[PDB]
């Protein structure tokens, strides 16, 4: 938010994110569908 | 005489006071507990709340979460 | 011009949100679908006797035997390092401020110890909201700045100031600005 | 002869269709509809890009004052010249003169939190949005009157309308915003001690009027930090805030609008109610006092008392006398009797202030301060000629005079303040046409008339600066009884 | 007044505090005095630290007579009290 520099761990969250709902997405269609 | 942890407020002016629930009646299975209230009286919750499934927890919540699990362990894997 | 037709895009899902935005309150719509409020009032009356009913008994009983134990209200495990609690406490009345650092003192010296306190110390209850009405009032003064100042990604100069340039107003609070003389005494920033 | 008010009265409206009025305004840009850049591009400026329908034959506008009155009581005054950018004032009469020893600093306080969070509008809001806007805004205080005001483009005057009532309609008062603004409050009489022409002008009031009405100080003390809550200032409000103590002036508006969007913002909520009270007379005591400080000038300054003030019945002949000495030319009095014969006076002038049933007039000079005492005889000996005047010199300053006023009115900001001023301290407004006609009648009998009566009572004395040969207090007053005075 | 103001430091040079010295500081306007001490002890020891040097030399000085005008002074500060004084003059002094 306004008046900090914690500018890097808000960008970490996003790809951390990203990343796990790939990684649980490739394998249900390789085991499930 | 009122629900909870409440008494009768003193009649001050200037103190608007807002409205206190009235007690309502016990059930069965609450003696010699330290007491938790029950869902207020018009509410699906009270029609459906019983006190005495407390005692039994322990072990309802081992089967709902391990129980499955090894169920469908031993069938699969 | 490429950023003029991206910025045409932009203007026109903006001017269609205002476009169909109400003039007055209006309940928010239910988040679960219908589907899955079936289930549940169909589950319910099993579900919730034997296992979500007890579940939340046990929870308050918990909560309230370990606040009692140690003289604490529920309000009293909000931190100071969260912005929106520390100006709720900045905006508290002088008594109300003082038997907060009372019960704080004394529960951090009961752990220590790991001694109950007696039953007669604990008739209370530990759930009375007494800083509802400064945490609403602060939410309103931080969402106000955030709008009005913070809705852009500014630049500035890199380390200057005692600052990275990124956004930080405090400084030698990030390790790239650690350090931030050789010789001399130092100093405070709260004597500047 | 008071003006006639038009009436406005309250009206119902539907809130969605009174949107649809409302002008437009943007605080965010996301994105943009347009795309054709700069269509000017290449053309130099001297050559003209417009087209035949952007032209027109010109009408002139109502410049002519209009008046009109809410039901409230709210008296409203407004003229369009045809430009571009409108000044907007809510006059309130509040002023210093009606404070008391509990109460000493509280119109300053109020000065201070203007623009402050109301019900409908928090601080941070209200001052970032005039700035987008584009507009400037302020709040003066005084003896008699307070002042709100903003400037800004024509077309954006019912966004400012409500920015400026809410101050007198529905103002919160929180504790954290007192106490985030008492800074400033002690900041001002600290600011005012190196301004030496503002110190010398207080020192004439709290000595002119001891402890009473116009003697009253207009900032803070270290004091009145003792009463510095809400419940003092809201207690003042509800005794002088009421929209008959009140009158709105615009500029450069169209009337019939700006009664509309006046009516509106009352329409709604209720307002302070009236009340009656008794406006004390003040009491002229006249005296003496002296101000040490490091400079290289002796300042002084020698005033007598105007009975009556402005509604007195002479406020024309005094401004005459004020321009046959001089103000702040070089065939004035002052300039040629006083300082072309002593090369040791750095300055010299004359003053007039009026109030509504009070004024004081007089002298006041620089000089070299290893000479004061030849100051005090020069001073004594153009008192004791004021009241004689030559047809030359008369007829000269009349002519001086009225080009003044006319050329005065020339600017927004004047015409403004002139209006609202007249109509709290007269509730009418004299023309400039009409000063002219009551200019020329002034005679010779008159000047001499007036001078007299000002000097049936005491003096106000005030010596500021390097005052180590500053006569004392009884030979002051014993030069000027030789020169007659 | 007894001491100085801002007005003061625009004289505050070796000059100009020689020159009041000179005109003041002589012997003739100088009392030495004092207690349990022996008398004929402490003049011997006056006696030497003024033989071998130059004192400043004597000086006619006219001392004017004060003038009593009175008068009315008032000093606003922040206060519970207020502090007031009345006085007169007395004829001759001392
Ligand atoms: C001093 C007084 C005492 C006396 C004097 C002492 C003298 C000595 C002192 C030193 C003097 C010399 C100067 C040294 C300068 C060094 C640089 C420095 O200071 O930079 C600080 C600087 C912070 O500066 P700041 O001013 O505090 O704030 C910056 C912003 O203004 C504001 O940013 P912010 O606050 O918003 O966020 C900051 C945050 C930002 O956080 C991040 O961005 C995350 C960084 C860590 C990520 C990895 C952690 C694990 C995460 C989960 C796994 C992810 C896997 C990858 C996949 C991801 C998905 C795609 O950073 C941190 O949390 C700090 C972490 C510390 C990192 C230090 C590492 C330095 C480089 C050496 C690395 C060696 C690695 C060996 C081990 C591995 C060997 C195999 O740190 C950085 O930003 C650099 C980050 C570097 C990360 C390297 C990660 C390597 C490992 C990755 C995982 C690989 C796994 C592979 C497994 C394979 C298995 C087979
Ligand atoms: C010149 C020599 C030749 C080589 C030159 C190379 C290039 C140099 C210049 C590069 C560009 C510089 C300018 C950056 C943008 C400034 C914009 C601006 O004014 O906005 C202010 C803006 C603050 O705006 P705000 O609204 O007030 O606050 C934002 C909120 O915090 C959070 O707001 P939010 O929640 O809405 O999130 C916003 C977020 C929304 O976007 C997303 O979330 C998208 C996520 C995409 C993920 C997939 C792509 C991967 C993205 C990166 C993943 C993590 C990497 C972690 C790396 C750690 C180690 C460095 O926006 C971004 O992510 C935009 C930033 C993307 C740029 C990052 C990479 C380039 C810059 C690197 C630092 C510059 C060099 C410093 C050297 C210092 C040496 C002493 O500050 C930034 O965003 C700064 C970002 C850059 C990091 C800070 C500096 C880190 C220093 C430590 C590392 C030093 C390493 C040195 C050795 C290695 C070689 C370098």
């Amino acid at each position: 938010s306004y008046g900090n520099g914690t500018v890097l761990m808000p960008i970490v969250r996003r790809v951390f994110i990203g990343a796990l709902v790939g990684i649980y997405a490739y394998a249900a269609t390789d085991v499930v569908l | 005489k009122l629900e909870g942890s409440l008494l009768p407020p003193p009649h001050i002016p200037g103190i608007r006071r807002a409205p206190r629930e009235p007690a309502s009646p016990k059930m069965a299975g609450m003696e010699g507990r330290m007491p938790v209230r029950l869902p207020p009286e018009g509410s699906r919750f009270r029609q459906y709340v019983d006190p005495r499934a407390d005692v039994y927890f322990p072990l309802t919540a081992v089967l709902v979460t391990l129980g499955p699990l090894y169920m469908f362990s031993k069938a699969f894997f | 011009q490429f950023h003029r037709e991206i910025g045409k895009l932009f203007a026109s899902y903006s001017n269609k949100i205002t476009a169909n935005s109400p003039v007055q309150y209006v309940p928010s719509p239910p988040t679960k679908g219908k589907v899955r409020r079936a289930l549940s009032s169909a589950l319910m009356p099993v579900w919730f006797k034997f296992f979500r009913g007890p579940l939340d008994r046990w929870n308050l009983a918990v909560m309230a035997k370990y606040l009692r134990d140690h003289g604490l209200m529920y309000d009293d495990l909000y931190s100071d390092k969260e912005p929106v609690f520390a100006r709720a406490l900045e905006l508290l009345p002088p008594d109300i401020q003082a038997a907060r650092f009372r019960r704080l003192m004394r529960g951090t010296y009961l752990n220590h110890l790991r001694l109950y306190l007696p039953v007669h110390e604990q008739n209370y209850d530990p759930f009375i909201p007494y800083m509802a009405p400064y945490v609403e009032e602060a939410k309103f003064q931080l969402q106000e700045e955030e709008e009005l100042l913070g809705y852009h990604m500014w630049e500035g100069v890199w380390y200057s100031g005692g600052v990275t340039g990124f956004g930080d107003k405090e400084p030698g609070e990030h390790f790239l600005v650690a350090l931030p003389n050789l010789y001399g005494a130092g100093g405070s920033p709260m004597q500047a | 002869p008071a003006p006639e008010y038009r009436r406005v009265p309250f009206v119902k409206e539907d809130m969605e269709k009174v949107m649809e009025e409302v002008p437009e305004f943007k605080y965010y840009y996301v994105g943009k509809e347009n795309t054709k850049g700069n269509v000017y591009e290449g053309i130099p400026l001297d050559q003209s890009i417009l087209e035949p329908a952007d032209l027109r034959d010109y009408v002139p506008p109502h410049s002519n004052i209009q008046y009109s009155k809410l039901d409230n009581g709210l008296r409203i005054a407004s003229m369009d010249r045809g430009g571009l950018t409108a000044s907007l004032g809510l006059f309130v009469h509040a002023g210093t003169r009606f404070e008391d020893v509990t109460n000493f600093g509280v119109t300053h306080m109020i000065q201070n939190l203007a623009f402050a969070s109301t019900a409908h509008l928090s601080l941070l809001r209200t001052v970032k949005t005039i700035e987008v806007l584009g507009a400037n805004a302020g709040c003066v205080v005084g003896r008699e009157h307070l002042v709100y005001s903003a400037e800004c483009l024509r077309s954006h005057m019912p966004l400012l309308v409500p920015m400026l009532t809410g101050n007198v309609l529905f103002p919160r008062f929180l504790p954290w915003e007192l106490k985030a603004c008492k800074e400033k409050l002690i900041m001002a009489r600290k600011r005012l001690e190196h301004m030496p022409d503002q110190m010398v002008s207080e020192l004439l009031h709290t000595t002119a009027w001891h402890n009473n009405t116009l003697g009253h100080k207009l900032h803070c003390t270290e004091r009145s930090l003792g009463h510095y809550n809400p419940d003092v200032i809201r207690h003042y409000m509800l005794q002088h805030f009421s929209p008959e103590n009140m009158v709105f002036v615009g500029v450069n508006v169209n009337h019939d609008e700006l009664c509309t969007w006046l009516m509106r913002a009352f329409v709604d909520y209720n307002a302070i109610p009236p009340s009656k009270r008794t406006v004390a007379s003040p009491v002229y005591t006249g005296g003496d006092v002296r101000l040490e400080t490091p400079s290289p000038h002796a300042h002084m300054a020698i005033a007598f008392e105007t009975p009556g003030g402005w509604n007195g019945g002479d406020l024309v002949a005094y401004s005459v006398l004020q321009t046959i000495l001089g103000g702040g030319g070089m065939y004035t009095r002052l300039y040629l009797n006083v300082l072309n014969q002593n090369e040791w006076v750095e300055s010299a002038m004359a003053f007039n202030t009026q109030y509504t049933d009070s004024g004081i007039f007089g002298l006041y000079m620089l000089a070299d301060p290893t000479k004061s005492a030849n100051a005090v005889k020069v001073m004594a000996e153009q008192f004791g000629k004021m009241g004689s005047v030559t047809k030359e010199e008369l007829q000269r300053a009349k002519n001086s005079l009225k080009s003044s006023i006319f050329m005065n009115l020339e600017c927004r900001g004047i015409v403004m303040e002139d209006v609202g001023r007249q109509l709290l301290m007269s509730n009418r407004v004299i023309s400039p046409q009409e000063f002219c006609t009551a200019i020329d009648a002034v005679t010779e009998a008159d000047i001499k008339r007036v001078v007299d009566a000002m000097y049936k009572k005491p003096p106000t004395v005030v010596a500021y600066g390097d005052v180590s040969t500053v006569p004392h207090y009884e030979e002051v007053r014993a030069a000027l009884r030789a020169a007659g005075v």
